[PDB]
Parts: structure tokens; C-alpha cells; sequence
């Protein structure tokens, strides 16, 4: 029948012609073409296209356009299967009703049942509220799939419009978060109440923006610029990741040598102490074809998290930027690595750490803050990772950072040192301060004592002699060894104790 | 030139490039001010012409297409539905 | 009826307790009525099928080309047995029974008016018989274009070769005999 493609055709307008105009007018791309350029070249089947909403009251129906303002189903990306839904904002808002979760349910519980990913790109005005409690009941569904699926199957989210309420804790509990720099944006309560009740007045742009999310409050891993390298990106993302923690890795072929060798490497650490260097100049020389999908790059920036390929295959990265803070760990920087580390683990993606650290960030602010628990997180991720570790310490590694940074007590399998490596309990000045008390009215006695423990401890073969630095290498091949150390370790299998799960501090 | 490959330090390669360019560099008919007749403003850029704009954009659009396909190739693929390019 | 149901029912187990998926091709009225189905067990047998499809757990497509009505369209794979894709031509019919008799019981202070229930039963068809109610409410995943399914079911089980689903644990079924 050719009613059907009329039907059909009559779906795929949403909103209408009018709307699908006022959307493009704030630089947004429509639902539908969001999901036309994240899948596959035709290679979408969609789902429940023609399901309405069951809603009576407030004359609610009346109105029941077909999808109820949600685009589901599924494609691939690259061949992959992928799960999707794309939120139709000219309808209803692209509001949650009962229905439209059910829709969004249905994806989910097929991704979970086939082992595929599931991308989320929202674009709601937030809760259908003639629904009442049913759209409370709508969330519901979806968060408890968004929690049994934690871990199990990949969750990216995209943001390319408002997300409000209730409706931020999906986003909040996939595994990424992805902004549009300027047409995006969330909170749980909007500026008007804010307003009503601290009589604070702000912008929803101020609220929670892009810009505010991506480097403020440690919700979004990144602000693109706009819905279409949104889209590219994520693609790109989704090209890295396992479909799933069954199988691992996915594998590619790769133009590079897994023998490179990057002599501009011996001599990226600087020769005072008090200079910086880029810790990403060696992220990106050790990195595959140079490719690197950094994470929370505009968060937490005295550390680096990201994603790279080795010999064609993944590999997590957690590194520390000198540049930043003097590469000091920190709440912020610690909650950032932290769950990378985990999604990492989670998901069989081995980790290379990169160390610098002086220790950690010193303050009222960190210690009222809760260091004492954030601080822990990411130690929490390493001691309980199981994925193959390979740690490269480039040059500070001091006292308890040290042990943080994927320490060999943590039981990482590869400990690493460039010989500008400085492992340590403390600096050699305040050690000797406390390990020579009466010794400071002399000046001379601690200028010289401090000069001992600097040419006695400050490097990394105290640490070697015993075994915690499994060797010490020369910069330029660097490269050369981490990949086979990873080759080697690709069949490594570890176990942690029984449990229903970890009670990692929160 | 145009394999002269140079990264971490502001360089005038580029600016090189553009002179090596520039007619009166290459009629020979160039005076003492020449640098400051014909760049009053510094270097403003260089922009290519069409057929340099078209011979660039099929490379780019060759190089593109095989890496496209390399993307391709990965893993964990439909059996009878990859992507195709 | 008995026999068909008997019949593709081990079909269908045989095929699951091996991993083979299933396509089901529908087109179903009812059941056969008769007081030879009743004393002869259908609520028994008829049963068998149905456990069938509860049972499995391989890929599970299934194309609904024209009549859907009741338990049958139930039995035949449908979502709530938790079929993977339930496709349906425009052509497809599904309801709680058919236009006439569904009518017959929503109206029956209208009999006597052999022009009111004319009517009655020309609107039910007009509303119901068709797939698209069930479109709404999600049971039927896609309409379909009757050429494509060829391309719709091959690509359909392409993507369930992964499929994983668990049954709760137990020493086995207790199907009925
Ligand atoms: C020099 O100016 C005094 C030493 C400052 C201590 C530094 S600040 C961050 C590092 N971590 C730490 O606890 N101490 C180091
Ligand atoms: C004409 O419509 C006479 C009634 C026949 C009803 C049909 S026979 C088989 C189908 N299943 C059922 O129980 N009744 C349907």
C-alpha cells in the first residue's frame, strides 16, 4: 500500500515543517538527521515509528503525534551494531512520557540482549508533565536499564539540546557525556527556581552549558562544536570501544611500527626541575598513528585521560600534565582519572599511566573538600583494575601519588622509569628536615643533608634495586617497549574475590 | 620547501614558500624594498589558485577515502553487513 | 488445532535446544472449533506451541502477513513471548477476535437494529482490523513493504547472531503432555 509510505512519510516530519525550521534556527539538526549521520550510511531500522502516547488528561489526547517524540532502533557504525534513540524536540518537546521511555526501553533492552552499545542523544524539553506520575514511572524504566547495563555494555550519551530534572541522572549514569557547544545544555533544577529560591539570577547558558559542563562541574567529557563533528565524534569514539565486556578490544589494521623509536623523547624532560614540559608531546609520539580521543580534556587539566591504539588495538591512558597545578593530584583530577579507570577496566581496555606527580594539591579547600575520599578513588581503580598495566614514570613520583599512579603495588604488570625518575617518600628537603631535627640551627649541616638525600634517593634505582621499577629504560624507546609489554599481556587473567560488587567511596 | 617538516617553534616556512611564489621573485624584477613593496601588512596568508584548490581537493578526497575504509575493517563486524564506502 | 500445534511445537524446541533461530510466518484466524478439539485436550495441546515459544530463547523474527486474532496471534511468536522482531504487512489484521463476533459482545443492546450493528461491525473492521493499533502500543515492531522481507528477516537475524538470553535456573520444563 502505498497509504503505508504516505504513513510513513507523515511520521518522519514530526513536529511539522514549521518546527523542523525553528530547530534548524538554533543551529540543531533534527532527531532524525542526527540519527542519519551517527549510523551507518542507510543501515537505521527504526522502531515503534507509528506508537502514540496513552495519555487522557488535560486533553492530552488530542494530541498524539506518531513516535511520541522519540527516534529508536538500530545500525551500525563501521559495521558494528550500534542501539539508538534520538530524542524529536518538535514534538511535544521531545518530552517523557510513558511511552516514549517504553520506546527508548526497548532499545536498551535489545542492546543489553545482543551485546551492543546504546547512543543517546537527548534533545528534551525535560517531563511530560500531563502525564504525572507516569512520567516519573517512564524515567524510572530507563535508569534502572541505564544501571544494569553499567559496565556491560558501552553507554554514550550525546546532549544536543536542553536536558532537564530528573531527566540529567540517565545522561549521569552512562559511561560518557557529550556536549554541542552552544545549542546544549542541563541541570536539575532550572534558573527560574534557582532564582525563586536563592534569588540567584542566571542564565540556563550559565547554568549548565556546555562551556560550564565540560570545565565547571565535572559533568560532560567534552563541548563539540557543533551537532555534525558532534556526530563525527562520536562515531569516532564508538570505533575504540568493545561492543560489549564480553569480547575485547576491537582490533584494526594500523600504518605505524610497534618499534618506533622517538629520540625527540630524551630530552622532553626539562633539565631544571621547575620547568614544565607537555606530557601529551609523549602521548601523542607513543600513541599509534598519533591519534589521540582525549577525555574531559577541558576538566581537571592536571591530568590527562584518553584513548589510543596500539598495534592497532586500545589502550586507556592516564597521565599527568606538569603544566598544570605542577601535575599535583587532586579531588578534581582524582574523581576525572578515576573513572576512566574503571570504565576502562570494565570493559577490558588495557591502561598506560604516565607519571609526574609532586603529590597531592595541598589546602583547607582539598581536606574540607574530602580529599581524604576522592583522593582514594583513583587508587581504588588501579587496586581493583584487572586489565593488563603498564606504567611509564617519566620524572616525579612521590610518596603516597606515587603509590596512586598504578604503583607495581597495586600489582600493575609493567613499572617503567625513564632515567629521569625520581621515586620517593617526600622531597629530599622536607625529608631531611624531619629525618635531621637537630641539625637546623646549622645551615650547612642541612644545605648538605638535603644535598645527600637529593643524590642518594632522588632517582629511580633505589626503587629498582627493589623491584618496584621493573626497569629503567631510555626515553626514545619508550614506544618500543610498552607495545610489546602489552602484546605480552594480552592473555593475561586475573582474579579479584568474589562479591556482589566494590563499596568504593562516593 | 614543501617537505621541509617543522613543529614546536612559529617559523617562516610558509612565508618562504609565498616569496618563492610571488612573480617578481620570479620575473627577477625585484628591488631592496621588494619585502616591503609587495608585504606591507607582514605575511597575509597565501591562498591557492583553482587548479591548485582542485588538484589538492582530489588528494584530499583520495586520502580521505582510504582511510575511511581502514575504518572499515574493524573487528566485530556484521558478517554480511559491513560498512560500505 | 491438536495436531498443528503438536506439530511445529517440537519443531520449534528442537530448533531452540539447538541454536537454530526462527522465523514464523503468520496468518492464523483461531482455533479450530469442535467438540473433537475439546475432549480431545487442545487446552493442552494447543498449549504445547505456545510453551514452545516461551521456551525458546534462540533469534526470534516474525512476519505477520494477514489474519492475527487472539490467543492464536498470542501463540504465534507474538512480542509477548518475547520475540525479537514482530514485523507485519499493511495487509495484517491483528484484534481479540474478529469484527463481527467482537461486536456482537461490545454491543449487544444493538441486535434488534440489524442496521446498527452493520454499522458496529464496519467501524471495528475500519478500526482495529489492520496492524497499526498494535503499532501504536509497540506489539509490532515495523510495517512493512511485502517485497523488502526478504531484506527486513535476513538482516533482522544478522544482528541477533549474538543474541543472549537466560532462562531462570531449573532441572527442566514441565511442559504439558
Ligand atoms: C616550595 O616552595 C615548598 C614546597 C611546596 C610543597 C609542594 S606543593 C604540592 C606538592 N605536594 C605536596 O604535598 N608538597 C609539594
Ligand atoms: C464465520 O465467521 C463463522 C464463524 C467462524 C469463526 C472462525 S472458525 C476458526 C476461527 N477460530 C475461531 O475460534 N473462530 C474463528
Amino acid at each position: 500500500l502505498e497509504q503505508l509510505e504516505d504513513r510513513r512519510a507523515a511520521a518522519r516530519l514530526g513536529g511539522g515543517q514549521k518546527r523542523i525550521d525553528a530547530q534548524h534556527g538554533r543551529g540543531k539538526l533534527t532527531a532524525r538527521e542526527r540519527v542519519d549521520l551517527l549510523l551507518d550510511e542507510g543501515s537505521f531500522e527504526e522502531f515503534d515509528m507509528f506508537v502514540t502516547h496513552r495519555c487522557t488528561d488535560f486533553n492530552m489526547q488530542d494530541q498524539k503525534p506518531a513516535g511520541d517524540g522519540v527516534v529508536t532502533g538500530w545500525g551500525t557504525i563501521n559495521g558494528r551494531v550500534v542501539y539508538v534513540f534520538s530524542q524529536d524536540f518538535t514534538v511535544l518537546g521531545g518530552s517523557v512520557s510513558e511511552t516514549h521511555s517504553k520506546k527508548i526501553c526497548k532499545i536498551m533492552d535489545m542492546a543489553m540482549q545482543n551485546g551492543a552499545p546504546v547512543i543517546g542523544i537527548n534533545d528534551s524539553g525535560g517531563a511530560r508533565i500531563q502525564e504525572g506520575v507516569d512520567s516519573l514511572a517512564g524515567y524510572g524504566e530507563v535508569f534502572q536499564r541505564n544501571i544494569m547495563a553499567s559496565g556491560v555494555v558501552p553507554q554514550i550519551s550525546m546532549i544536543m539540546g536542553p536536558c532537564a530534572g530528573g531527566a540529567v541522572y540517565s545522561p549521569a549514569m552512562t559511561d560518557f557525556i557529550f556536549m554541542v557547544k552552544d545549542s546544549s545544555y542541563m541541570f536539575v533544577t532550572g534558573p527560574d527556581v534557582v532564582k525563586t529560591v536563592t534569588n540567584e539570577q542566571v542564565s540556563a547558558e550559565e547554568l549548565g552549558g556546555a562551556t560550564t559542563h565540560t570545565r565547571k562541574s565535572s559533568v560532560a567529557d567534552a563541548a563539540f562544536e557543533n551537532d555534525v563533528e558532534a556526530l563525527a565524534e562520536v562515531r569516532r569514539l564508538v570505533d575504540f570501544l568493545p561492543l560489549n565486556n564480553r569480547e575485547k578490544p576491537p582490533v584494526r589494521p594500523f600504518f605505524d611500527d610497534p618499534d618506533r623509536i622517538e629520540p625527540s623523547l630524551d630530552t622532553l624532560v626539562p633539565d631544571n626541575p621547575n620547568t614544565p614540559y607537555d606530557m601529551k608531546e609523549l602521548i601523542h609520539k607513543l600513541a599509534d598513528e598519533g591519534d589521540f580521543y582525549e577525555i574531559q580534556e577541558e576538566f581537571a587539566k592536571n591530568i590527562i585521560t584518553g584513548f589510543i591504539r596500539l598495534e592497532g588495538r586500545t589502550v586507556g591512558v592516564v597521565a599527568n600534565q606538569p603544566l598544570v597545578l605542577a601535575g599535583c593530584l587532586d579531588i578534581d583530577s582524582s574523581r576525572k582519572a578515576a573513572r576512566f579507570v574503571r570504565f576502562c577496566d570494565a570493559f577490558e581496555i588495557p591502561l598506560l599511566t604516565l607519571i609526574d606527580v609532586p603529590g597531592f594539591l595541598p589546602g583547607t579547600s582539598q581536606e574540607y573538600g574530602g580529599v581524604i575520599k576522592h583522593g582514594a578513588k583513583l587508587l581504588y581503580a588501579y587496586g581493583e583494575a584487572t586489565v593488563p598495566m603498564v606504567t611509564v614514570i617519566t620524572r616525579k613520583a612521590y610518596g603516597g601519588a606515587y603509590v596512586v599512579m598504578s604503583s607495581k603495588h597495586l600489582r600493575a604488570d609493567f613499572n617503567y622509569a625513564w632515567p629521569t625518575a625520581e621515586v620517593a617518600v617526600m622531597g629530599a628537603k622536607g625529608a631531611t628536615e624531619i629525618i635531621h631535627r637537630g641539625d637546623l640551627g646549622d645551615p650547612e649541616k642541612i644545605a648538605q643533608h638535603t644535598a645527600d638525600y637529593e643524590e642518594r634517593f632522588a632517582n629511580p634505582f633505589v626503587a629498582s634495586e627493589r623491584g618496584f621499577v621493573d626497569e629503567v629504560i631510555q626515553p626514545r624507546s619508550t614506544r618500543k617497549r610498552v607495545a610489546r609489554a602489552f602484546a605480552s599481556l594480552r592473555n593475561k587473567s586475573v582474579q579479584m574475590p568474589w562479591k556482589k560488587h566494590d563499596n568504593i567511596p562516593l | 620547501l614543501d617537505s621541509f617538516e617543522v613543529e614546536g617553534i612559529g617559523h617562516n616556512l610558509p612565508f618562504l614558500s609565498a616569496v618563492m611564489d610571488h612573480p617578481k621573485f620570479i620575473s627577477g624584477d625585484m628591488t631592496t624594498a621588494f619585502i616591503a613593496e609587495e608585504y606591507p601588512e607582514g605575511f597575509e596568508g597565501v591562498n591557492l589558485p583553482e587548479t591548485d584548490l582542485r588538484r589538492v581537493a582530489a588528494a584530499a578526497a583520495a586520502m580521505h577515502r582510504v582511510a575511511e575504509i581502514r575504518r572499515t575493517r574493524v573487528s566485530g563486524r556484521m558478517d554480511n553487513h559491513e560498512r560500505r564506502v
